[PDB]
This record gives structure tokens, sequence and C-alpha cells, in this order.
């Protein structure tokens, strides 16, 4: 089965670093230079054994063909209104990128407004962020090449879809907010740096600045509106209040749901925007989140987590700003997380709640906060929404494990609010009635009850004979809610598989206390929760260890790699996508420094003591028992992943192959694939998505010897 | 959005 040889990789035994008295060896530190011939040669040699391995079986061809078949369905974003026109994104099915469409009315003929597919031969130029002017006559949009986080902002006149000269460079992790006078737009950019800025470099991103761009001018003329040279990790995003009177500045440092909130009354500017604005520091600490919902004069509605881990709505009067004077509009729920809030039709609020990892959507009165209407949904997620203050209607998109989904429309001018199906798609060949979704709660090591979704064919015998695909993330206050995945459904239908998603701690499923439960010193809880999910699926007879595949991306890549090190006996197969593997060095590269609010930083002795215990790169260890080897492992990354620098995976696979792959008891493959012209994942063209999922389940099929079920 |  292993009809190849692992490439010889040079070990730099001199690369020894002292971490607070602990000596750490990093023999593959030279892989940190992406541009070197050594690194390029290493990548080439690895791809040379992985690709033939993945493609040897006709099962990949059968999966890709079926994936291409079943993924070929119409995909719509919500309709949204800007000015006198409606806009929406649409994919016929297999287009590399969705296309932005425009129509002059809800019943009128639609035409192409922005087609990103024509900007690249392989669909690797993607839209990343956009902002319409207040009156909807002008358009700003970000473009990213080859999956990099770097953005170029370009501009369009909407009427006639006319290209404008304005180009903004060095844009990354940026806001986009037009002042309501249409004169220009707020955005973020980074100062010039040495070396490259295309997404292949590893250079840390610091000193992000807020600029204002006056339309019709050169970027060189752009106004500097906020900077934090004493605080190089600070990031300030700007937005305009609904009335267009205030610029609100949300300043973040790290990834915790917290921000400073400064404001600038634009009326109070002496001569318009000409320099650093007269910021009024309403909230000048990082002790809570303050997310603008709406305002009425000086009374501002914010979604907050201040003393409310499940989130709530407060009113802050700018003329009476003390916390003691704040009014609680919609108090915190006992258990339900308030996911997001939008203001529509002047005085309505749309609240989205997460109840036991499922969405409910509600309409509330702005003045009192009182519940008015529940929008009836099935069990699943709200993944799209449209409806701002001046709008008199809402669009919202629903999805779930077995349903491609539905877009609903509701006219809010009507006395009795009737929401109707505006758009619906059904994937032919996938009979949703053949399958069921159950939610269970399994006890973790410490007795905590963890939610897990299980999707399987109806009527299966729980005798532990089915192959299983267990997914997890666990971090950064992210909630892994039900979603439609054709790729995972083919695994169920055509590979006889059971699919599982565990809502482990670190996520935001049960608020900030759930987040805190799997970060910093408590990070090990994530791995404990995920391992317990695996054991539950085994004990209940959904699967066996030799038939179980675990999967996660980025922070979830860290998850499955750590679980591989800690419990190799528990899994047959592990797929780690774009994973953070070097927990000691992660903070040094690109935006990695922002993740220390979840992980900690090896600069501190306390944090280093946490990190060394689970860091995938530093815990590759031959299993003590003779009957136990490492699971089959496939790492997936790409050369323009500047979110999680690919060196993470490169050093990890080298370590796996040397320490474990060399041993004679190891027959399970340990492989990496490094893609070109792709990045972390956002904006990845359909074609590449199909290639990836085909590789993944071809890896599973080969390593577990799974027959295709046509 | 700059989370991993």
């Amino acid at each position: 089965m292993l009809s190849f040889q692992y490439p010889d990789v040079y070990r730099d035994e001199t690369a020894i670093q002292d971490y607070h008295g602990h000596k750490v060896c990093d023999p593959y530190a030279w892989l940190e230079d992406p541009d070197s011939e050594q690194t390029k040669a290493f990548v080439e040699a690895q791809n040379k054994i992985t690709v033939p391995f993945l493609e040897q079986c006709p099962i990949r061809g059968l999966y890709k063909e079926r994936m291409t078949e079943l993924y070929d369905y119409p995909k719509y974003s919500c309709h949204f209104k800007k000015g006198k026109r409606y806009f929406y994104f649409y994919n016929t099915g297999l287009q590399n990128q969705r296309v932005l469409y425009v129509q002059d009315s809800l019943e009128g003929e639609a035409r192409v407004f922005l087609d990103p597919n024509i900007l690249s031969d392989d669909g690797t130029v993607a839209l990343r962020g956009y902002a319409f002017s207040e009156d909807g006559e002008y358009f700003a949009y970000g473009l990213s090449a080859s999956g990099s986080d770097w953005v170029t902002i370009k501009f369009m006149k909407v009427d006639g879809a006319k290209e404008l000269p304005d180009v903004l460079e060095r844009v990354k992790f940026s806001c986009m907010a037009w002042t309501h006078d249409g004169k220009g737009m707020f955005y973020n950019a980074y100062p010039q740096q040495d070396g490259k800025s295309d997404g292949t470099e590893t250079s840390t991103n610091l000193h992000q600045k807020l600029y204002y761009h006056v339309l019709g001018t050169d970027q060189s003329e752009d106004i500097l509106c906020a900077e934090f040279p004493d605080e190089p990790k600070w990031m300030g995003g700007a937005e305009l209040s609904d009335d267009g009177r205030y610029v609100l500045l949300s300043i973040r440092e790290g990834c915790d749901p917290v921000n400073r909130l400064w404001y600038c009354d634009l009326q109070q500017e002496s001569n318009g925007i000409t320099g650093i604005l007269k910021w009024v520091k309403l909230i000048d600490n990082f002790e809570g989140e303050y997310d603008y919902v709406t305002n009425e004069g000086t009374v501002f509605t914010f979604k907050t987590n201040r003393h409310s881990p499940n989130y709530r709505l407060i009113n802050i009067d700018f003329t009476d700003p003390e916390e003691s004077k704040w009014k609680v509009l919609v108090p915190e729920h006992e258990k339900d997380v308030l996911e997001w809030v939008a203001c529509v039709r002047s005085n309505f609020l749309v609240l989205c709640y997460l109840h036991d990892v499922k969405n409910t959507l509600q309409l509330h009165d702005l003045a009192t906060g009182a519940l008015l209407k529940i929008f009836p949904l099935e069990v699943g997620s709200v993944v799209g929404y449209s409806g701002q203050k001046k709008d008199t209607e809402i669009f919202y998109q629903f999805t779930s494990f077995l349903s491609p989904g539905i877009i609903y429309h509701c006219d809010l001018t009507k006395e009795e609010l009737e929401p109707r199906v505006f758009r619906e798609v059904t994937v032919k060949g996938i009979d949703a009635s053949d399958y069921q979704t159950v939610q269970i709660f399994y006890p973790s090591k410490d007795g905590t009850k963890i939610p897990m979704f299980i999707v399987h064919k109806k009527g299966i015998k729980l005798d532990g004979s089915h192959p299983a695909f267990l997914y997890g993330y666990g971090g950064f206050n992210i909630s892994i809610t039900p979603n439609y995945s054709v790729s995972r459904l083919i695994f169920v239908r055509h590979m006889g598989g059971v699919l599982a998603v565990a809502n482990i701690r670190g996520g935001g499923e049960y608020g900030e206390t759930w987040h805190k439960g799997g970060i910093l010193a408590n990070k090990q809880n994530c791995f404990d929760d995920f391992q317990c999910a695996a054991e539950y699926l085994i004990k209940e007879g959904y699967t066996s260890p030799k038939r179980l595949t675990i999967n996660g991306g980025a922070n979830g890549g860290l998850l499955v790699a750590t679980c591989a090190n800690q419990r190799p006996d528990l899994f047959g197969c592990v797929i780690a996508q774009v994973g953070v593997m070097d927990m000691l060095k992660f903070h040094k590269y690109t935006i990695g420094h922002a993740w220390t609010t979840d992980y900690g930083c090896s600069d501190s002795k306390q944090h280093f003591e946490w990190l060394i215990k689970y860091s995938p790169l530093h815990n590759v260890k031959l299993p003590e028992a003779d009957d136990i080897q490492y699971p089959s492992m496939l790492l997936l990354t790409a050369d323009h992943d500047d979110r999680v620098v690919p060196l993470h995976s490169l050093k990890f696979i080298a370590t796996l192959q040397y320490i474990v792959g060399r041993s004679r008891k190891q027959n399970n493959p340990l492989l990496i694939h490094v893609d070109t012209k792709a990045g972390h994942g956002a904006g990845k063209p359909t074609a590449k998505v199909i290639e990836e999922v085909s590789d993944m389940f071809a890896f599973i099929a080969r390593c577990l010897n799974i027959d295709w079920i046509p | 959005g700059f989370r991993p």
C-alpha cells in the first residue's frame, strides 16, 4: 500500500531555542522561508508522492463526477436593496465564482453587474468585501488574488456599471464605509514593507491605519483618520451611523469578542474630514463588545456582552454616557445566545438567537424591545440576511444538513407579517427523506454535556460497522451550526458513512463562558471534548476506531492533529486542513499575533507551559503500545495561505514522517498536499473546492478500504 | 475577520 518513499529532508540539529529554561529543537526551521529553493523542492517532493496516492483509485473519479453532478445546483444570496435597485449573488451551479446581479425592480429583468469569473483564467481572483454608497449610486469592492488576504479596492458607478480610476492598495482586514455625502470612503491599509505582499510572505502585519479616500483622487492623497503607533496590534474599523451623522470606530486587539468604541460627530468637524478626527472615547477599554445596531439621535443601540456572556441589547445615550445610566432594551437570555441584531423599517429589530445550536429569528419593537413576531423556521441555520433601517422589507436565508435551503421574503409594510418562500432549490439524486438529523448531548471528561449533531441513513443498525466523519473546530467564539454540504452527503449516500459534528468548548454555542471553556489554560478541554465525541460514536455503535475519520480546518486543524498525537488508537484517518501546528511560533507570522487571546503566547512562561503540552509540532511521539500506530494523515494547505502560513503544515509533516513514518510499525500514510494559487479557503473557486473534497474522500476510501455504493 |  505504501509503494513510495518519503523524501529525504535535512534536519538542522543546531536550531535549539531556550524557552524559559526549556530547550526546544526546531530542525525544520528552514521551511519557514517560502521563497527558498529548499522549500520549493521539499513541497515538490511531497506533492510528487501525495497526488499519485490520491489518484490511484478510480473512487476519486467516481466521487469527483458525483460531486460535479450534485453540486451543480442554483445558488443564491439574499436579495438586497441599495438606492432604487435590487442586487443579489448567483451561481448557475458550477461557476467558479458567484456573480453579482442587478435589477431595477423586484419583478424586473436581471443583468450582470459584476462577474469575477472574467478577471481570471482559473477563477482565483475573488471578491472580498464591498460597500455601496448610501444612495446606492456608487460601488466599492475588494478583490483578492489566489486566495490571499491582501485586497485591492476598486470602484464602480452603478448606473451603466462604469469602471472608475480609483484603486486602493495594501488593503487587508479592512472596513469599507461611505460617508452619507458620497464624497468618499473609510478603509484600512498597512504601511509598505520589505519583500513581497502577494500572500506567499510570512511578514507580520502591524500598524494598520484608518484612511479616508476621496473619490476621484489618487490613493497618495488619502486622509489619515486614525492611527495607533504606540499600539501596533490595534485595528480600527469605521462605520457610519444609520443617520450618517457619526463615524463609529471599533478598535480590536486579538480575537476576543471585545472592542473599544470611539465616535466622531461629523457635524462637529471644523472643515470636514481633513486629518485625524475629533474622536470621543465612549468606551476606552477592551472589557466588552459594542456592536452598533441603530441610533435615534444620541441614543445608541448596541449588542453587547458586557456582564452578559449570552449577549444583550443596551441603549447608551451619548449625552448621558455613564454605565449606570445605560438602559437594557433586550435583557440577556438565560441560555440562548443572541447571535446578531439588525434594524429595519425605522423601528423594527430583527434578532437572531442560537437555542441549542439552532437558529430562531424574531421581530422586536425598537422603542420597548418587546417581541412582536417569530419567523417560523425548521431546525437549522440563518446564513443570510438583508434589511437595513430605511428598507421596508427583509430577506433571510435558511440552511440545514439535508436542505440546500430557502430564501424568505417578508413585506414589513403589511399589518400582519406574512413571510413567504422567495427562493428554493432541491438537489436531485439526494432524497432528504432517506436521512435524519439527531442532536445528542454527551458527557465530557469533566462531566460537561456537549452537543453533537449526527446525520445518517434512516434505519441503520448501530453495530459499529459504518465509516464515520467527525468534524470539529472549538475556538474563537465560533458556533458550528447546521449547514448544507453535498460533499459530506455523498460520503453518507455513496460511501455508507455516518456524519458527525461536535460543538466542543471554545466555540460560541453557549456564549462567552463556552468560549472561555476552551481557551488559554483550558484549551485542553477542546481536545478532551472532541476525543469524548469519538468515544461516544464508538460506544453507541455508530462506528469503530478503524472506521473513524476526524476533520477540522485551521484552529480545527490544530484540533485533529493534537487528537492524533494524544489518542492515535481512537482514529483510523485524520484530515487536517490549513492547520496551526507550531503553537510556539504561530504569533510571529502575518496576523498570527491576533490569536493569542485564544491560545496565549510562548513569550510568557505560563503560556508556554500550556502550549508545549499540546502543540502538534512538538508532540509527535511514537505510541508506546506495539499494536498501535498513528492514523492515516493528510494535511491540506496552499502556497498563498497568509492567514495560517503554510510552514505550519510543512514542518509538521516533516516531523511526522521522520519520527513516525520512519518506524517499522507504521503502515498508515502521512501525507501533505500543497495547492497553488489558493489560500486559507475564502474565495476558493468551485473547481478547486471539487478537487479538494475529491482528494479528501479518496484519501478516506483508500486508507479505510471503502467500497463505492453507486 | 482574521481568525484562523
